[PDB]
């Protein structure tokens, strides 16, 4: 499968430090998502 | 300061295993903030007042 790379935050808002306050003040869900997509990536390096 | 202190932040761990570790995404600085209206053509003849 395609191994992605994601610039999560900047998608999530795109160049607003104010955002980054709101997001770290929302949590680290984008972080869990990155770990998920690194796990995908390693899983299919391993698959191949 | 340092890319490796930042990876250590990402690890949460002092201690670093062999591997490569994705920390952040780089980010290209804004420049020369510009606002460029078009060619100006036809304005008020205020002198006529
Ligand atoms: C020194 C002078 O004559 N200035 C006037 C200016 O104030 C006016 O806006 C223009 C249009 O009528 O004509 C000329």
């Amino acid at each position: 499968m395609t191994k992605t790379s994601v610039d999560c935050t900047m998608y999530i808002c795109g160049d607003s430090t104010e955002c980054s306050n709101l997001l770290l003040q929302y949590g680290s869900f984008c972080t869990q998502l990155n770990r998920a997509l690194t796990g995908i990536a390693v899983e299919q390096d391993k698959n191949t | 300061l340092d890319p490796l202190s930042e990876t250590k932040c990402t690890l949460k761990s002092f201690t670093v295993e062999k591997g490569i570790y994705q920390t952040s995404n780089f980010r290209v600085q804004p420049t020369e903030s510009i606002v460029r209206f078009p060619n100006i053509t036809n304005l008020c003849p205020f002198g006529e007042v």
